[PDB]
């Protein structure tokens, strides 16, 4: 129930709260990322793509990023976020 | 509530009123309305047996905070047995006269009906109807029927 | 002589021992669970939004055209026609649910294309024919035409060099060489049953021929034939055996025909009556008048004893391919299939493993191959050793097949 | 006007009725068992009576009914409909068959595989009455049928069908046809051009799905 | 294309319970008074922030004239229909509940890309026109079986079963949390698990502890739940059960008391026996039959195992068979230790008195002993619990199992 506060910026909490990784928040972010919601200047949501991977200690999270990189080559324009 | 009946206007199919007393065509036998039954003191000589039933039925309902402070789970299962003609059914009716609670009478042989699957599921519909009257006591008549082996 | 309750003695209990934090900790837990509720009805954000398009394209339609398509547009129904009479319409039309009317044609029709048995658009007030329709196609056979390749090659059905050889003769060879049968003067069989122990490879042979078919292949869900209404399941049989006659040489695979009828009895005067009507309708469109021609039927079961002798007759089911256990050369080939794509030691032997699985199936052999890698994750390894498999045999077979013969073994050495 | 076939389900019940439709021109009307069962109420008695009124319009027309036991069952009482339309389709068959006098022109043929489903007191007098049972082929009737279906192949002329009836026993007519089909493909395995007595003997074991090894008892 | 339909556009809804499972003092200490007041602070602020959220909204446009006339364009008694075929000239055919079929039009703002014969739609009464399309279409018998609450405590609740705790974790938790080990050997994790053994051992606890500590969703099935009387209603609910589990999260399904769902598949003389036997034969088909499976795990549990259908016991369907035997003289100490956590224990007692002297009794027996001995303290006006409570309790619980077997033949 937000607007500019939520759908632009409020994912940097998860890019600041922990860097350990656990599938509660690691799966809650692609609920709002696989739904890109492209009507906004989508690099707001693609900024939330960027530090979604602000969790260190390497993991099995390659399943999310490479599959979103596959839809991210053609769509989610490679001019901006490749 | 989901799975609840409502009053629907035939004018424009507008909702009118939430209708209570949910679908249950077989609580005629259960929850007997009147209890002008026998009393508590005409049992006469089963005092060891009677006081144990206070510990399991009266005491958790009247004072649940004792089991909180003592730190144990509360009991819920009672079995009554013996030779025939030894006061097994008075003690059901004596409790039902003094329970200050919902009393659900189920004899132990009407859970078969005639069609498979509906002869079972009303048992599931029985106990979920006991959640409505949130304190309740449900009684079994003569489990030498279903429950054997 | 044991009684220890009186209302004054109740007040002893709940004041002795932590009178400070008893209710102080309790109602904090109580009203927060109340507050778990009061957040939920304050949210109320269920939002079952559906039906709507993206709201940037329909703007042209819902300006006036939607209001223009309320009153002039029609709520006409579709029906079926029995016949017609000469010099006039005299059209006799049924609904099969409503009544049967005798009505007139309208002005917007051509009186030639009002052929019999045709779906036609019918007015609601005076019930005149307006628009004829294309014929109805059955909606659920379209759901079960597979249109999809499951990826199993014949190189994964090892241990069955002769059962595939029998199955290659019936299905594949008349569809690719329909010459040597005629040029010698024989006819191929048209029905093959598969029977044997479970987990032996029934589904694999059906899954692998769906790969290499180059033809129409129809999976049939067995319990769709059983319905709630009387005679509905028998009508589903008919639509299946009509469209197979339209195209040439379509394959139909049933599976677990134990469920759709195994025996015909009546002693208690009742029972599985509606199942028998669907099952006997299957028989009369299998043999009888009007033989089917190029329709091949494959069936598979685990319990072949309990089937009807009306289906056991050749002419309906002609070849009885059975699956057995692989002796030793089969199993040594099976281990090389299910363990080639896993990180193992490159020096182990598999013939010693095929000894220790005397009466085993292809499913049990694969379970040993999966379990041996699970022991490698119990330790910290990335390749499988010989003792990884040897513990896996004892885990799968010897933990359930024998418990008296292994410790007290000294009758046999 | 009533002829009933019965027997074991491999003897040629449908095979006999197709030849009678073949050589005679008298407006053959086929009819199956479960065709009379419909979903809505009272539709089967419509389908029963309209076909009988159709077969009355043609004079020489005769009617064949296959799997009469699909509806000809011991009627039982109920409370949830179910079978309580089938007897209305059954009695309409019983009312129409006693509806007309037995003047031979609309002779009716029926055939079932099991007798013990049918209603015996419901036929018994002037209904389906003539009993034509189909027994299993004895010895030479097996050797006749195996000679019939082997008409279209290259049989080498050292094969006695009487020698085949020695080893083939308790078979119906269709299993005798199945030996004839499978023997043609065993010769196709090794690419043989004609058949032999050994080719049939392996085709016999394939019908009941047998196979033989070296059993190390038999020297 | 390569990524056709982008896999059904569908998210997952997991549980909302387990707000803070850290009440770890486990006693009347000020920490638990301090910890729970912190939870009171955040939920009150979450209340007041969303209270300010529906308060300070001066935005009104309603729908900028577009959806507002659309909500008046559609009828107010919105009805439910069913597609039969698609005549794509913006004039299609539908079917009602009775089967009255109508040549209706499409009254816009519906993309003709997610409507298939079988998908239920939304209709009018005055013109019966297609207004929307009904989504999710779940029959309300399977939504009852969708668990929303984590009922009990975690793996530290049960009293020591660690050889078999590590077994079920290999097939449920570890493949979902860390599936990097399995790709290094290409081995798919096991799917089916049977829990079997004598009653009163811990079968129902082990499912509840998994349903507590999980991330995917959870489905419970109580035995004779998928049994109806309409001869096709039985197997039809099983299809919708696995359909919902497949459409949602990569989740697990717990079907308990499967001894009433399988016995050796014999053929007999009763007609109601077959609709029993047929529903239980197509569960076999949905489990490991055709097509594939998806990421759906199945956990099954009985008391007796030998009276089951051997078609279900085979691998491919169930890859783990787990015995739950009656306890020992070592892990039984952990049973008595946990069930005597928050009770006032007098220092006279020895836990090893009742353990070593008697060597037969379940874990559910031990919970009954701890509750009965607590009732004996109030029976003789006490708070602390001594040895004499456990002397009378160990008697009174165990007198429900018969005297013995054979006499001294063996020696
Ligand atoms: N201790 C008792 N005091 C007074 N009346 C008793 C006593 N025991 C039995 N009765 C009499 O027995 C009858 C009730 O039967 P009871 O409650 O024993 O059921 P039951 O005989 O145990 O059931 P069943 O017939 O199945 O064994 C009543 O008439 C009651 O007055
Ligand atoms: N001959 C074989 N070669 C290789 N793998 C096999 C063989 N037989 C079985 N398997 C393996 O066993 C698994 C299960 O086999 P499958 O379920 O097809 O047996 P089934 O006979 O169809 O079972 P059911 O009789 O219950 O339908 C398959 O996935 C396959 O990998
Ligand atoms: N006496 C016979 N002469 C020639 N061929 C026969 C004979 N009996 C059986 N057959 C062959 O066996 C097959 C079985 O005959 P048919 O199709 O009539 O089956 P049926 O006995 O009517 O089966 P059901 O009684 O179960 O309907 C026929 O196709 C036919 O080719
Ligand atoms: N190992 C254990 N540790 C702690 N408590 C246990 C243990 N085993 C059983 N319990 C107790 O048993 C109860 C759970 O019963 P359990 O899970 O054994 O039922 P079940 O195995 O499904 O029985 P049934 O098979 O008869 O339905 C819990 O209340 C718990 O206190
Ligand atoms: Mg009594
Ligand atoms: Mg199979
Ligand atoms: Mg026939
Ligand atoms: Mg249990």
């Amino acid at each position: 129930m937000g607007e500019e506060i939520g759908a632009e910026m409020a994912l940097r909490t998860f890019g600041h709260l922990l860097r350990y990784g656990e599938p509660t928040l690691r799966r809650a972010v692609p609920l709002a990322l696989a739904l890109i919601s492209v009507s906004n200047p989508r690099l707001n949501i693609l900024d939330t793509l960027s530090k979604f991977s602000h969790d260190a200690d390497p993991e099995v999270s390659y399943n999310s990023i490479f599959a979103m990189g596959m839809v991210g080559s053609g769509t989610n324009n490679a001019r901006l976020a490749a | 509530t989901p799975n609840c009946r409502v009053a629907l206007r035939n004018d424009s199919y507008t909702l009118h009123k939430i209708l209570p007393n949910k679908v249950d065509p077989l609580v005629s036998l259960m929850m007997v309305e009147k209890v002008p039954d026998s009393t508590y003191e005409m049992i006469g000589g089963l005092d060891k047996q009677i006081k144990e039933i206070k510990e399991v039925i009266e005491l958790p309902v009247k004072h649940p905070e004792l089991f909180e402070a003592l730190g144990i789970a509360q009991p819920k299962g009672v079995l009554l047995y013996g030779p025939p003609g030894t006061g097994k059914t008075l003690l059901a009716r004596a409790v039902a006269h003094h329970t200050d609670c919902t009393f659900i009478r189920v004899s132990g042989s009407e859970l078969v009906q005639k069609f498979i699957g509906e002869g079972a599921r009303m048992v599931r519909e029985l106990f979920v109807m006991a959640r409505e009257h949130a304190p309740s006591i449900i009684f079994m008549d003569e489990i030498d029927s279903i429950g054997s082996s | 002589p044991i009684r220890a309750l009186d209302e004054g003695d109740i007040a002893l209990l709940k004041t002795y021992g932590q009178s400070t934090y008893s209710r102080q900790i309790k109602q904090v837990e109580d009203d927060i669970q109340q507050l778990l509720k009061k957040i939920n009805e304050l949210t109320g954000i269920k939002e079952s939004d559906t039906g709507l398009a993206p709201p940037a394209l329909w703007d042209l339609a819902a300006d006036k055209q939607t209001l223009q398509s309320e009153q002039p547009l029609q709520v006409a129904r579709c029906t079926k026609i029995i016949n017609a009479d000469s010099e006039d319409p005299k059209y006799i039309i049924n609904v099969k649910q409503f009544a049967k009317f005798v009505v007139d044609l309208s002005d917007q029709v051509a009186p030639t294309d009002i052929e019999e048995g045709m779906r036609v658009g019918v007015d609601r007030n005076k019930y005149q024919i307006h628009i004829p329709l294309p014929p109805k196609i059955d909606p659920t056979v379209t759901m079960m035409q597979v249109e999809e390749k499951p990826d199993v090659t014949y190189s994964d059905v090892g241990g069955c060099k002769e059962q595939i050889e029998k199955l290659r003769e019936v299905v594949e060879t008349p569809l690719l060489h329909p010459e040597r049968f005629v040029n010698l003067g024989i006819e191929p069989p048209k029905g093959v049953l598969l029977f044997g122990p479970p987990g032996t490879g029934k589904t694999l042979c059906a899954r692998a021929v769906a790969n290499r078919t180059d033809a129409c292949f129809i999976r049939v869900i067995g319990s769709e034939l059983v319905q709630k209404y009387v005679g509905e399941g028998a009508r589903m049989v008919r639509e299946l055996f009509e469209m197979a006659r339209t195209k040439k040489a379509c394959l139909i695979f049933f599976d677990e025909i134990d469920a759709i009828g195994g025996a015909r009895f009546d002693d208690g005067a009742g029972g599985d009556n509606e199942v028998q009507r669907t099952m006997l309708e299957l028989i009369n469109q299998l043999d009888g008048f009007d033989p089917r021609g190029n329709i091949k039927v494959l069936m598979a079961t685990n319990r072949p004893d309990t089937l009807d002798p009306a289906l056991m007759r050749p002419g309906r089911l002609d070849r009885k391919i059975e699956f057995s256990l692989p002796d030793l050369e089969g199993r040594t080939h099976i281990f090389k299939i299910h363990a080639r794509s896993m990180s193992v030691e490159r020096d182990i032997r598999f013939e010693l493993l095929a000894r220790l699985c005397p009466n085993s199936t292809g499913a049990e052999i694969r379970s040993v191959c999966t379990e041996a890698g699970m022991f490698a994750i119990r330790a910290r390894r990335k390749i499988a050793t010989e003792k990884d498999f040897l513990e896996a045999v004892n885990k799968v077979i010897k933990s359930y097949a024998k418990f008296s013969a292994t410790p007290r073994y000294m009758t046999y050495n | 006007k009533g002829v009933l076939m019965y027997g074991p389900p491999g003897t040629g019940k449908t095979l006999l009725a197709r030849a009678c439709a073949a050589q005679t021109k008298a407006t053959f009307l086929k009819l199956a068992g479960p065709q009379l069962v419909q979903m809505f109420i009272g539709d089967g008695a419509k389908l029963v009576r309209d076909a009988f009124a159709l077969a009355k319009e043609k004079a020489p027309s005769i009617i064949f009914i296959d799997e009469l036991d699909a509806i000809g069952t011991k009627r039982f009482d109920s409370e949830k409909a179910g079978d309580r339309e089938v007897q209305r389709t059954m009695l309409e068959l019983l009312n129409q068959l006693d509806g007309f006098q037995p003047n031979t022109q609309v002779k009716v043929i029926a055939a079932t595989n099991r007798v013990d489903i049918l209603d015996p007191a419901l036929l018994r007098s002037g209904r389906l009455d003539r009993k034509i049972e189909f027994p299993m082929p004895n010895e030479e009737a097996r050797a006749r049928i195996m000679q019939i279906h082997s008409r279209k192949m290259n049989v080498s002329p050292d094969v006695n069908y009487e020698e085949l009836a020695r080893c083939t026993d308790d078979f119906n007519g269709a299993q005798c046809k199945a030996v004839c089909v499978e023997a043609g493909m065993i010769a196709l395995r090794r690419g043989a051009t004609e058949l032999t007595h050994e080719d049939y003997m392996e085709g016999i074991l394939e019908v009941q799905a047998k196979k033989k090894a070296n059993l190390q008892y038999y020297a | 294309p390569t990524r056709v339909g982008k896999k059904k556009k569908k998210t997952k809804g997991p549980d909302a319970a387990s707000k803070l499972p850290l009440v770890t003092p486990h006693t009347q200490c000020r920490l638990k008074l301090l910890k729970l007041e912190r939870i009171k602070d955040y939920l009150l602020m979450e209340e007041e922030f969303i209270r300010n959220q529906e308060q300070m909204k001066p935005l009104e446009e309603k729908q900028e004239e577009e959806r507002s006339k659309v909500d008046d364009l559609r009828g107010t008694p919105m009805s439910v229909g069913t597609l039969e075929e698609i005549i794509d000239d913006n004039h299609a055919i539908v079917s009602t509940s009775v089967g009255s079929e109508h040549y209706v039009s499409i009254l816009s703002f519906v993309d003709k890309d997610l409507l298939e014969p079988g998908c239920s739609v939304l209709l009018n009464h005055k013109v019966h026109a297609v207004i929307g399309v009904l989504m999710d279409d779940t029959d309300p018998l399977v939504t009852v079986m969708k668990v929303e609450k984590a009922p009990q405590e975690t793996y530290a609740d049960i009293g020591g079963l660690d050889n078999q705790i590590q077994e079920i974790k290999e097939s449920v938790e570890l493949p979902l949390t860390h599936p990097e080990y399995y790709e290094e050997m290409g081995i798919k994790p096991p799917k089916g698990v049977i829990l079997y053994g004598p009653p009163g051992t811990g079968k129902t606890l082990l499912a509840k502890a998994v349903a507590n500590q999980t991330s995917a969703t959870f489905l419970r099935v109580v035995g004779s739940e998928l049994i109806q009387k309409y001869l096709g209603d039985g197997p039809k609910l099983v299809r919708e059960l696995f359909r919902v589990a497949e459409e949602h999260a990569p989740s697990i399904v717990f079907i308990d008391e499967i001894d009433a769902i399988g016995t050796k598949r014999y053929d007999s003389n009763s007609g109601g026996e077959r609709e029993i036997q047929r529903t239980m034969l197509e569960l076999l088909n949905q489990l490991d039959g055709f097509d594939s499976r998806g990421d759906v795990k199945v956990i099954m549990a009985t008391n007796r195992i030998e009276t089951l259908d051997p078609a279900l016991i085979r691998p491919g369907r169930i890859d783990r068979k787990i015995e739950f035997p009656l306890p020992d003289e070592k892990t039984k100490k952990r049973i008595f230790q946990i069930h005597t956590s928050r009770m006032t224990l007098a220092d006279d007692v020895t836990l090893d008195d009742l353990i070593m002297a008697k060597d037969d009794l379940s874990g559910a027996d031990i919970k009954a002993i701890c509750t009965e001995a607590g009732l004996m303290a109030l029976r003789e006006r006490r708070m602390k619990v001594t040895n004499e409570d456990f002397k009378k309790s160990k008697e009174n619980v165990l007198y429900k199992k018969q005297e013995g077997t054979p006499e001294g033949l063996y020696l």
